[PDB]
This record gives structure tokens, C-alpha cells and sequence, in this order.
């Protein structure tokens, strides 16, 4: 799976349960990186450590990682620029 | 099957009646992507179930995007997801947070949003199929055409329409609701991502509702526990 990518990077056997597509001016401001062109945010929810875990990506045909995120309880976020 | 009177609640019949070429085009599609040997995931039965709600009787559009990729999940219905899905979308999840903080009441017992549908709240996305685990992967690929014109046929009736636009994708629709008595209301998605950026405190179902009523309409139920 693009699953497998998040595995990776984090090791956590987790389900992408959506994939919401964004344009770079509404990635910027919450990453402090404008991307080249919109990307998809897919979002998977790890159930143990209740994070939201992040993987946003070019648009449709190529996935191409670009970013990661990992989100708390409380709503701090650690980005990894992929 | 082919002619739209036999496809969708018939005032939908009207409405989409001039992307009926179009619609029945997406068929072939959907029947030629079986052919090639992939399947698509919303579901024969429930690809245009959101238009099986009467087109007169909508008074919220809620816009979304493509089907959730994920089989068992998607339902026919935009953010909706089926009962049985336990861990539920993300986005749903916030939509749901800022649900409790919005209105009065306590936490919906599963993200099934049918009863939304079955109270006049369009859940329309705008591709209503996607190839499994390939999000955004019947984009373009002739569905905008028709959940367009679905749009332009609400905004054209005397009714009163409000509606939600979640995310800038959305946003694009803005225009093509021409806000004679059509009142939009955005902000950013409630993917996790965006949330805190302006979903959370947008207060979305009560002022749709205050909205509603404004234009002399009668409010949503909203509520499903």
C-alpha cells in the first residue's frame, strides 16, 4: 500500500481511512512549506497513541510523498518534510 | 439501466435532465472499468444514491469531494460512512467534535449521516466513484459535468438553499450558486489537517439552520445519536 510509506517512517501498522485533496495556499500556512502544486492529505488514525497521522502527497496518478505529519491529543503537530 | 426517470428521484429527473448523455456516458465507464478488470468502490446500488432524496425537499448542500477509498466504507454519501466502520474517518470525527460544540447534543453513536440525507441535507460529492485504495482516481473523469449541473438545477429553484463548502476544492462552486437565494457558507476542511485553521468554531449547523430560517425555510433536525 502508500500505507507502507507511513510504516516507514513510523512503524505503526495503520488503515488510510481518507484522502482530502488541498490547494498549496491551505498546506502552506500549516506547514510552513508551500508545495509546487495541491496535495492530498490521507489520514490515518492511530487507535493506542490517539495521534492522527499524516501523509500528504502530489496529486492523484503519482502519489509522491512530500510531507508527514503526526498530530496529539492536544493539537501540536511534529512535521517531517518528506 | 439508462433513462433517468428510472435512476433518480424524477425532479432530479428534471434537474439533470441535460446531463442525461453525460450520466448514462458515465455508466459505460463505470461498466468498461469492470470490463478492464478493476472495480470501482462506491457501490453499483449506491454511485447515485444521493439523488434518490427529493429535489425539492433539499434545503443544505454539503459538498464534498471523491468516494472514501477504502472498501465498506463509502456509501453513496458524501463524509457518511456505514455503520459497522469503527475507527471512522478522521475528517468525519471533527465534523462530529465541532457537532457536539455547535448544537446541544452528545456524540453520534456511528458516522451513518443517512438520516441528514433523509431530512433534505444534500451530501453530494463531486465524483461519486474512485477505483479502491486509488483516491481522486475518476477525477476529471466526467462525473464534475454532472455534479455540476446537480448544483446549478438547486441554486436555479425558488427554494432556499444553504450551502456548506468545506475546503478550498470546494470553494470553486461558489460561483456556480449565483447567491440570489442561495447563501454559501466556508471554511477550512475538517481533515485534521485544516481543522483548527477555521473548521472548529465555524458553527456550521446552527447557522445553516439560522440561515434557513432567515429565508423562511424550515431548519435541519441534524441529530442522528
Amino acid at each position: 500500500n502508500l500505507s507502507d510509506i507511513i510504516e516507514k517512517e513510523t512503524g505503526k501498522q495503520l488503515v488510510i481511512q481518507e484522502s482530502i485533496l488541498m490547494l498549496p495556499e491551505e498546506v502552506e500556512e500549516v506547514i510552513g512549506n508551500k508545495p509546487e502544486s495541491d496535495i492530498l492529505v490521507h489520514t490515518a488514525y492511530d487507535e493506542s497513541t490517539d495521534e492522527n497521522v499524516m501523509l500528504l502527497t502530489s496529486d492523484a496518478p503519482e502519489y509522491k510523498p512530500w510531507a508527514l505529519v503526526i498530530q496529539d491529543s492536544n493539537g501540536e503537530n511534529k512535521i517531517k518534510m518528506l | 439501466a439508462r433513462p433517468l426517470s428510472e435512476l433518480v428521484e424524477r425532479g432530479w429527473a428534471a434537474a439533470l435532465e441535460p446531463v442525461a448523455d453525460q450520466v448514462a456516458h458515465m455508466g459505460q465507464f463505470l461498466r468498461a472499468e469492470i470490463a478492464a478488470g478493476r472495480r470501482y468502490l462506491p457501490a453499483g446500488s449506491n454511485v447515485l444514491r444521493a439523488f434518490t432524496f427529493p429535489f425539492d425537499n433539499v434545503r443544505v448542500l454539503i459538498v464534498g469531494q471523491d468516494p472514501y477509498p477504502t472498501p465498506g466504507h463509502a456509501v453513496g454519501l458524501s463524509f457518511s460512512v456505514a455503520p459497522d466502520v469503527r475507527p471512522w474517518p478522521r475528517s468525519l470525527a471533527n465534523i462530529f467534535d465541532e457537532y457536539t460544540a455547535d448544537l446541544g447534543y452528545p456524540l453520534p453513536s456511528n458516522g451513518d449521516l443517512t438520516p441528514w440525507a433523509q431530512r433534505g441535507v444534500l451530501l453530494l460529492n463531486r465524483v461519486l466513484t474512485v477505483r479502491p485504495s486509488n483516491p481522486a482516481s475518476h477525477r476529471g473523469k466526467g462525473w464534475e459535468a454532472v455534479t455540476e449541473c446537480a448544483i446549478r438545477a438547486l441554486a436555479a429553484r425558488a427554494a432556499p438553499l444553504v450551502a456548506i463548502l468545506w475546503g478550498r476544492d470546494a470553494s470553486t462552486l461558489k460561483p456556480m450558486l449565483a447567491a440570489g437565494n442561495c447563501v454559501a457558507i466556508e471554511s477550512p476542511h475538517p481533515s485534521p489537517l485544516s481543522a483548527s485553521r477555521g473548521f472548529f468554531g465555524s458553527r456550521p449547523f446552527s447557522r445553516a439552520n439560522e440561515l434557513l430560517v432567515g429565508m423562511g425555510a424550515e431548519p435541519i433536525d441534524w441529530r442522528l445519536p
